[PDB]
RNA sequence: CUACCCUUGGUUGUGUGCUGUUCUAAUUGGUAACUGUUAUCCAGUUUCAAGACAGUGUUAGGUGGGCAGUUUGACUGGGGCGGUCGCCUCCUAAAAGGUAACGGAGGCGUACAAAGGUACCUUCAGUACGGUUGGAAAUCGUAUGUAGAGUGUAAUGGUGUAAGGGUGCUUGACUGUGAGACAUACAGGUCGAACAGGUGAGAAAUCAGGUCAUAGUGAUCCGGUGGUCCAGUAUGGAAUGG
RNA sequence: AGCGAAAUUCCUAGUCGGGUAAAUUCCGUCCCGCUUGAAUGGUGUAACCAUCUCUUGACUGUCUCGGCUAUAGACUCGGUGAAAUCCAGGUACGGGUGAAGACACCCGUUAGGCGCAACGGGACGGAAAGACCCCGUGAAGCUUUACUGUAGCUUAAUAUUG
RNA sequence: GGACUGUUUAACUAAAACACAACUCUAUGCCAAACCGUAAGGUGAUGUAUAUGGGGUGACACCUGCCCAGUGCUGGAAGGU
RNA sequence: UUGUGGUAGACGAGCGUUGUAUUGGAGUUGAAGUCAAAGCGUGAGCAUUGGUGGAUCCAAUACAAGUGAGAAUGCCGGCA
RNA sequence: UUCUCGCAGUCAGACAGUGGGGGAUAAGCUUCAUUGUCAAGAGGGGAAGAGCCCAGAUCAUUAAAUAAGGUCCCCAAAAUA
RNA sequence: AGGGGUGAAAUUCCAAUCGAAAUCCGUGAUAGCUGGUUCUCGUCGAAAUAGCUUUAAGGCUAGCGUGAGAUCACAAAUAAG
RNA sequence: UGUCAGAGCACAUUAAUGUGUGAUGGCGUGCGUUUUGAAGUAUGAGCCGGCGAGUUAUGAUAGCAAGCGUUAGUUAACCAGGAGAUGGGGAGCUGUAGCGAAAGCGAGUUUUAAAAGAGCGUUUGUUUGUUAUUAUAGACCCGAAACGGGUUGAGCUAGUC
RNA sequence: CCUGAGUAGCUCGGAAAACGUUAUUUUGAGUGAAUCUGCCCAGACCAUUGGGUAAGCCUAAAUACUAAUUAGUGACCGAUA
RNA sequence: AAUAAAUAGUCAAUUAAAGCAAUACGUGGUGAAGUGAAACAUCUCAGUAGCCACAGGAAAAGAAAACGAAUGUGAUUCCGUGUGUAGUGGCGAGCGAAAGCGGAACAGGCCAAACUUAUCAUUAGAUAGGGGUUGUAGGGCUUGCAAUGUGGACUUGAAAA
């Protein structure tokens, strides 16, 4: 069972799950987004767990 | 859409730290603000960078 | 008078290629003759015509359904043509919130260095009487009126000493963050006390992380631009990345 | 120009004349030809046509309108002996109900058991995983100024090469 | 309607379709052009513009008007890309 | 004491088959298979007797699977 | 019925009562909010009816009292005023 | 001789088959689409909705079922105020 | 087209409130499939018998059980062996310290001027057996029209010679 | 003095290599060196350090496969297999 | 033979193969599509099938212009692991090593060229010998010492098991 590539260079894992993810929003349009959204979504955040069984398996 | 925005930088240290919005077609004129500078740590004479 | 640098012309001289000739040995031949040979292929010799062109190999432009592989949306009171495809406000929506339809009305793809932030002052439009140019209607003073005014714009909500109009000073249309909630399938969106740095207004308290609120916008990948208390395929750099 | 309700005309069964007792078809004729038309040819044309279309003489069972006869079957006897179909069946009719049109259900009605020759109303009869329609991120064929490429054809540099 | 005689969808269409005689246009100067083949080779042709391939109409008679802006075709000679 | 309808569907406990292993054991005084019978079980299923038949087979505990048929316009054979 | 973990299924719904839209206060029509039932659910009433009313089946009994509905015969059950 | 041939042209004919033959092989092609999927008893018991979808006959997540475990009082229900 | 009652008739058993038939009353629109819903005027099966459809290899996670255990656990290939269990074989695998994009720091660490604040961490193992689900292989079974490659055919028919 | 010349490179188009063209490796077209103080290499590249000497040939073993000969095995089939 | 000589050609003699199959394995040339991407062209399926040439008992490969980060390994091949890692990919589907490490087996030899010999109308730039085979660089050229021996990738006989 090969690991998704596109997948293992998305969601670095921590200790005890706790999959990590980076934020979207972030790389195309400064402007139309606020300074409070952008600073917000700089800082990166875990995923949600509806989505942890379809990443956990797919890692 | 329009590409209204303009950019802020630093005179001093001439980082581009700032963004904001400027309708060219009435005022022509370069602004020049003076706002916190991050590497600076003071507020500094920020103006418009391209 | 001895030198270095520009505009324009002639010269012996090279160096390139550009068109243009002539010549032939490369090369070509479905010109002829000869031999292998009793052979319309073929090989060899000579002649004849061409002649460094053509044909040929690579490389590169152009025309090219002759040929090949393929796409050519969805909703849809059957399908087609028509209309629509995201976001915002009202009604439908049954007095919490939500709630469909090719149901009823309408808007946005922003605008403002002031229409932001702060201190101070001030508060309708309209109508009536009164007054040169001046008129239904400009402005002037007076009263009257309880919002029919204003609120950048769609509709709704809210707001008459306000969140509306004028002025002085500025740029908080900050940096770094974020306890706790809302609404949410995910992604995302929204609100925000409080803390540190360094500011603006103000005597001070206080206020300020854009506007009265609700739309005003689009993931990822790829590549570029600016900064860098990151790495640099042995080492020092660099390229290339972060 | 010609020709024109045409193999072309929608309104259009145009109008008018002839044929006809009577004539959406037919022949001729006028032209608002919705949009005829000159080598995707136009207009005429003798002969020819298993072509089309209309009128007509003779002609006849095509028909008023149906009859008769003879054979081969059919039908009966002897012999050999298939098929498609088929959930089990001892398989009525009316009104109603019901997945909306009933052998079975409900409420009435009718009917001794079983064949044989017939006929076709029904059993949405049988034969065909509906040809039409729609759907599938289905196929193939064909097209093109749909996309991307390409065999070919053509142009230039370079080698063959002075 | 088509000129005719003919051919055609074997096994639902024989026709007003296809052919055809004739007409015009275009290409082609001989190792012809067009064509099959990757090339060799071959047809065209043991032919030579009174010949050969292609497109379009379709006996015979009379006619074949207007437009070269667009597409296509041919030529152009200085320029632009 | 409270309960016990049920498709999709989750969970539990189980019957049967074929063979291997060790343990017991039946068989020409007639084994399996096959029909018949007026049995026993909550079910999958299990015995008893007799006719036929003419040599292998039954139970207990584990183990392993070509393991369980009414439908596929199913395939093959037979028969209406 | 809150939280975590394994495992699915489902995304063609229908009708009756109620409040409205489209529709023509038409449809066993269509689209919603709500209460039930059916689906996935038998028995009795309804003559016959998936969706109404009553009800919610562990199995046997040739036992008793009832709910909706109903008592001349079919069809079990009633008389008086 | 078949991404060919032949065609007095009809999509004709190419061994009872031709909008591109016949059989073999890749090959058990793929099919969100029909059909089928075989023994028993017990316990529990749904949905037919929302968001997105070149999606609308399908798919993912939430919602609703089940199993294992915790929370056992302030959590969730049912009545009055 | 049977069932619950029930007469008459004829027999007599895996000894049982028995067996076979069943005049007559009450009651009663099959089975799978797919569907909102089918007795279905929707479809599949003429009947019987047999054959016939969720397995396998290699890995992932979860549940259950077992061995072994706190500097733990555990072998693969290979070699010897009754085409054996097993013995050797520690090379590797997981866990034992995380965080960070990374150099790095370290029970702390990234962001940050910040040693505040927040994010993440400040121990609960491993190898097998068995079962459920899942991945790559046709992966429950049957079912195309088709796509490509190699060959065989002009003895019918079309054309030419 | 010798130590493998149209050679290694460089350029244009392509590919093998895990890599969709990139160090390394190959090449259809073109050009084209040096000679131990040398040549190549350590993911573009240069210097330092370090490694190896192409452009010539040959090579058993472990490895893959069994239609075949012999002996034998099977929790493999037992005439729809 | 055209052409005088010579070559082409023709005739004769001797030695090799041409083919088959083990539907299998190997190398080499050429090389799809179905399918997956929920469509599709880059891509995958796949250098797979097929066609073809060539052997062989095994083949191919092979003794470093190497690995690659070090007081390092020291031909090739094959198995496990590294690891589903570093990377690569319309960064989608997917693809997937080289080191290092544990192992089975283990062998490395020989020409060209310098120089020298003999002979070719020696115009040799050719024919047959000697000599020499490479990296902590070697060999040749001038001069000495020590050598008689292991060793096989190997010829003929004899004997034995
Ligand atoms: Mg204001
Ligand atoms: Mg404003
Ligand atoms: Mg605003
Ligand atoms: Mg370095
Ligand atoms: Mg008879
Ligand atoms: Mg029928
Ligand atoms: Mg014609
Ligand atoms: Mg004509
Ligand atoms: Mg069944
Ligand atoms: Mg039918
Ligand atoms: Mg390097
Ligand atoms: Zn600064």
């Amino acid at each position: 069972m090969k690991v998704k590539s596109a997948a293992k260079k998305r969601f670095k894992l921590t200790k005890s799950g706790q999959i990590k993810r980076k934020h979207a929003y972030t790389s195309h349009l400064a402007p139309h987004k606020t300074t409070k959204q952008k600073r917000h979504l700089r800082k990166q955040g875990t995923v949600s767990a509806s989505d942890f069984k379809r990443i956990g398996n797919l890692i | 859409a329009v590409k209204r925005s303009t950019r802020l930088g630093c005179n001093d240290c001439r980082e581009i730290n700032y963004l904001t919005f400027k309708n060219v077609k009435k005022n022509p004129e370069k602004l020049a603000l003076n706002k916190f500078c991050s590497r600076c740590r003071k507020v500094v004479v920020h103006k418009e960078v391209k």
